[PDB]
């Protein structure tokens, strides 16, 4: 590759398919590399900004 | 959406991970007054009527009369 692409789907933090539907999607895709840009809910903006632990230890740099 | 109590308006909105149901006792605000939740009352008789909290800066003379003795 080059230093700037392409990159697989499973290295992209987006919600995809599972099972027979992934086997179909990689069959019917112009680029199976491409992602459905729905963020992974367990990982994106979780913990919320108003519940971060780093606030209690934050000091002025 | 004005009918959604504060705290939940933030939880609903992904601001805090913990609801005000499950928040600790120490994170809750201390109130010396009774909490009254009132939603938006626009379009109703309960709409806010603004006014001046002050009185006129220049006070006038209340006329009192004296006789020429
Ligand atoms: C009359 C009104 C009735 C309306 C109701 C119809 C509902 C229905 O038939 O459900 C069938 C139902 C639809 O699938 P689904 O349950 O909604 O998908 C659930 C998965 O989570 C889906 O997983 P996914 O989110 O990863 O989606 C992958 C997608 C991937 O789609 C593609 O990439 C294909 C792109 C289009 C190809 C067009 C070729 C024509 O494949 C499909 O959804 C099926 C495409 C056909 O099952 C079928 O696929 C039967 C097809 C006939």
């Amino acid at each position: 590759m080059l230093p700037g692409g392409p990159v697989p789907v499973f290295k992209k933090y987006t919600v995809g398919s599972k099972g027979i539907w992934e086997k179909l999607r990689v069959l019917l895709a112009i680029a199976p590399n491409r992602s459905t840009g729905n963020p992974i809910v367990p990982l994106y903006r979780v913990p919320t900004p108003g519940s971060r632990p780093e606030a209690n230890v934050y000091q002025d740099p | 959406m004005s009918q959604v109590e504060p705290g939940w308006h933030f939880w609903l909105g992904y601001g805090v991970d913990t609801a005000p149901c499950n928040t600790p006792k120490e994170k809750l605000p201390i109130r010396a007054y009774p909490y009254k939740f009132q939603p938006n009352y626009t379009g109703t008789p309960g709409a806010f009527v603004t006014y001046n909290t002050l009185k006129p800066k220049i006070s006038a003379w209340e006329p009192v009369t004296k006789q020429r003795s």
